[PDB]
């Protein structure tokens, strides 16, 4: 049991060079060699870097490997928004009792993209699941950027709290923007109290905070 | 080192004609013979390599043969885009060793010279110096004489000639003659000519004009 | 050829011998490996086999070569001969009369030669 | 062309046997030089390498792992097989079949793993049992209504193990689609969301289903999203 | 499409050292040797050297052992010549090719462009003085007329002379260089044109000499 150290995350704006670091002892990088891994969240790893420097094919000659004693080094030269994934280095330990040692993992996250504001949707609770005496209130924010948002869950202009759920999508292949689920599991009893239900959300890209209301209907 | 000897140095043949040149080698370099061609104005061009293989995109009409000591190359139908030196060159032992080169030169039908005048110009008057040229367009054979005459006296000494490489299209040359005065002497005549004297040209042509 | 490979391989794992090197397009190349079982013992070697090829360059096309000659010394133990192919010896089931020393020579057209020595032994048990 | 699958992902009670198989397609386990592996990664614990069998049966096993892992190829039918024992919760993670290739050089022993297989989710809990999902229709209405799209969905509620798997007319619809991650409930229960943006000028025009696999508890749910009355 | 563009011409003066550059493309830069060529004025061949883009290793003939250094960087895929201990007899068009090779044979498809050093006790690269050789046979220019530029005075050489920026090159005569009694080179390029054209269609004339960084155009129209 033994792990290689990495940074936890490294980051860049588009174009940068960004070097990623993987440090290890004399069993393991020192007398072998090392190999870098690429992983897109919700899809398996995929390699971009054997015997410490030697590319696969379909692996752009701007992603570099470098190794000296006991580290070893990757390369991102001209950082692209296809870039941002979870980076991995690996090598063998042979001692007496061989294995093969894997990174703590290195999160490249791209910086300097388009700030895309949420677009927020209110869907109200649906049927066959008030029959079942359980409503759900959903709130989707769909295409946005940064990660960070929040949702408040008003009702009746009284903030709900500790009852909600909240999911977050990893960012789209296609165009890297983030999609969240705040679904408000308020039960039956207290959701007949009324019809009235709103989300409110608060974003970087929102000069003021977005409200979805359901009245009525 | 392997010394290899071209020969001839210099042949002078016809378009429709069989042209050799050779190449011999102080010892024996196998297949291991190329041949090069270079244009004037560019870097030298491959034409065969492996004694006998045929580069891509050079024309057909270029063969090559030989092993070891002796080697050939073969022009069959001799055009006028020919026009070049070639040189031979051993692939066998480093250093690599080239030929001295062969020129060939495209024997033409006899062509006049087209003469102009050109009077100097103002701006290199203003300096003090007065350049009057006098040019032969496209003639064959390149022998051709360009006497000039500054006031009907026979000019000498102070004129320098210059001539193009043969036309890859109609075999022809050109010539520059460079009458060089100076600017009072210039201005002191009248009367400028270039007597032009060619194989092409049954009478001497003369082109002249007036200004000093 | 700096100097000795060292390979720790586990009993009866296999082990791939590996010589790497960029080749010129054209080139025609030659490659012998030979086998010293000094290990096991308890300018003559063993050519395990000679090999001989022209570089295609492609990156991609598979490289075919020809296979000039290979020694029968592994048979004549009744093991199975080494896997060998350009810049690779390769061994299914380490075992005792696979330990010692691999040569691997490279000579082309370009006037290139090239060596690699190798010292394959047994991890924990030397 | 060469392509590694799993066997599928399923709840294992602690302190049993978990057995995963590999098949390979685009060639046979006979080539030279490659190692046939597992590793695993569990959310949070990065990736672990459990062990590799070879061609002849010779292995290698994660140290911390060699009491309870157990490894077997079988050439005849291209397929390679993990056996893990004594299994506890902290066992529960994606378990990936890969080929790897493996040589000695002047570097040093080098062991990579090239071309990898898809991932299964075994879950190593006795929290909960297995249980068919209950799909549930986030129904539209005329959001972005000042010149806009608009969203429907379905709402997966009540599956255990994990994991399951959303599409939209069967595969037709996939711009966006935007299936969200799975919430663990209280009722020690997952739940999950699959939303897709549409034109408005699709609403009543389009027919949308959404097809849910729950390979665990071998259910499939299909259910078709309709505009709500009013709308 | 295989591209060798070497560096510009230079003056240098004797016991300098030379550094000419070779940058490559359209082709795997580390699975083709490149090599070097010298053509002195008026005279034939001579090698240089060879060199291996990946083991930066190379071969050089025995005139030039020791004075004579070929390097590479295969980053900027460019390989370097350097020429120690320069002498009048170094003076020449040095060029830089790859080297295609089938078994045991060896030629060199693709050739550089040529960069010519010149090894003179001069100090100071004299820009060439372009002049117009203007247009008018009297205003009488029956059939074809010819037209030109005269570089009056440059060193080192060469002078590249275009015309019209390029687009005219049928029966553009550019004359051999003349060395004059000052040391320095002096040339004329003539063209011949429809007469038809000399009132309608700008001629100018594009004279570049890189020794001296010197770009000069210049437009020649009949004198009135």
């Amino acid at each position: 049991q033994s792990v290689l150290t990495q940074p936890p995350s490294a980051s860049g704006t588009p174009g940068q060079r960004v070097t990623i670091s993987c440090s290890g002892s004399s069993s393991d990088i020192g007398p072998n060699t090392v190999h870098w891994y690429r992983q897109v969240p919700g899809t398996a790893p995929t390699l971009l870097i054997y015997s410490d420097n030697q590319r696969p094919s379909g692996v752009p000659a701007r992603f570099s490997g470098s190794r000296s004693g006991t580290s070893a080094s990757l390369a991102i030269s001209g950082l692209q928004s296809e870039d941002e994934a979870i980076y991995y280095c690996a090598a063998w330990d042979d001692s007496l009792n061989p294995l093969y040692v894997f990174g703590t993992g290195t999160k490249v996250t791209v910086l300097g993209r388009t700030v895309a504001a949420p677009s927020v949707f209110i869907f109200p609770p649906s049927d066959e699941q008030l029959k079942s005496g359980t409503a759900s209130v959903v709130c989707l924010l769909n295409n946005f950027y940064p990660r960070e948002a929040k949702v408040q869950w008003k009702v009746d202009n009284a903030l709900q709290s500790g009852n909600s759920q909240e999911s977050v999508t990893e960012q789209d292949s296609k165009d890297s923007t983030y999609s969240l689920s705040s679904t408000l599991t308020l039960s039956k009893a207290d959701y007949e109290k009324h019809k009235v239900y709103a989300c409110e959300v608060t974003h970087q890209g929102l000069s003021s905070p977005v409200t979805k209301s359901f009245n009525r209907g | 080192d392997i010394q290899m000897t071209q020969s001839p140095s210099s042949l002078s043949a016809s378009v429709g004609d069989r042209v050799t040149i050779t190449c011999r080698a102080s010892q024996s370099i196998r297949s291991n013979l190329n041949w090069y061609q270079q244009k004037p104005g560019k870097a030298p061009n491959v034409l065969i390599y492996a004694t006998s293989s045929l580069q891509s995109g050079v024309p057909s009409r270029f063969s090559g043969s030989g092993s070891g000591t002796d080697f050939t190359l073969t022009i069959r139908s001799l055009q006028p885009e020919d026009f070049a030196t070639y040189y031979c060159q051993q692939s066998y032992s480093l250093p690599w060793t080239f030929g001295q080169g062969t020129k060939v030169e495209i024997k033409r039908t006899v062509a006049a010279p087209s003469v102009f005048i050109f009077p100097p110009s103002d701006e290199q008057l203003k300096s003090g110096t007065a350049s009057v040229v006098c040019l032969l367009n496209n003639f064959y054979p390149r022998e051709a004489k360009v006497q000039w005459k500054v006031d009907n006296a026979l000019q000498s000494g102070n004129s320098q000639e210059s001539v193009t490489e043969q036309d890859s299209k109609d075999s022809t040359y050109s010539l520059s003659s460079t009458l060089t005065l100076s600017k009072a002497d210039y201005e002191k005549h009248k009367v400028y000519a270039c007597e032009v004297t060619h194989q092409g040209l049954s009478s001497p042509v003369t082109k002249s004009f007036n200004r000093g | 050829g700096q100097r000795l490979i060292e390979v720790s391989v586990e009993e009866n794992h296999p082990f791939t011998l590996r010589a790497p090197i960029q080749r010129i397009y054209g080139v025609r190349y030659t490659e012998t490996w030979s086998f010293l079982p000094s290990l096991t013992c308890t300018t003559k070697e063993d050519q395990l086999a000679e090999i001989s090829y022209r570089f295609q360059g492609k990156k991609e096309a598979d490289q075919p070569w020809i296979v000039v000659n290979t020694s029968t010394l592994f048979d004549e133990l009744e093991l199975d001969p080494p896997e060998i192919e350009p810049g690779v010896l390769k061994v299914l089931r380490t075992e005792k009369q696979y330990l010692g020393v691999y040569i691997w020579n490279m000579r082309g057209s370009d006037g290139t030669s090239t060596y690699a020595t190798f010292l394959v032994t047994w991890k924990g048990d030397e | 062309q060469v392509q590694l699958q799993e066997s599928g992902p399923g709840l294992v009670r602690p302190s049993q046997t978990l057995s995963l198989t590999c098949t390979v397609s685009g060639g046979s386990i006979t080539s030279g030089s490659f190692y046939w592996s597992w590793v695993r990664q569990s959310a949070g614990k990065g990736l672990e390498w459990i062990g590799r069998i070879f061609k002849t049966g010779s292995t290698t096993y994660k140290p911390s792992l060699k009491s309870r892992v157990t490894m077997s190829v079988d050439t005849s039918k291209n397929q390679f097989s993990l056996k893990l024992s004594s299994v506890t919760a902290t066992d529960t993670a994606v378990y990936f079949c890969a080929r790897a290739p493996f040589y000695n050089d002047f570097s040093g022993y080098s062991y990579y793993f090239d071309y990898w297989g898809q991932g299964t989710l075994v879950t190593v809990s006795s929290a909960a049992s297995t249980k068919g999902p209950s799909v549930f229709p986030l129904a539209p209405s005329s959001k972005s209504t000042s010149g806009g799209t608009a969203a429907l969905g379905c709402l997966v509620k009540d599956y255990f193990p994990e994991p399951v798997t959303v599409s939209w007319n069967s595969g037709a619809l996939t711009s966006g689609v935007h299936t969200f991650p799975a919430v663990l409930q209280s009722s020690g229960l997952y739940s999950l969301s699959s939303v897709v943006t549409v034109p408005s000028s699709s609403l009543g025009t389009q027919t949308y289903i959404c097809n849910v696999n729950h390979k665990p508890s071998n259910t499939k749910v299909d259910k078709r999203v309709e505009p709500k009355s009013c709308d």
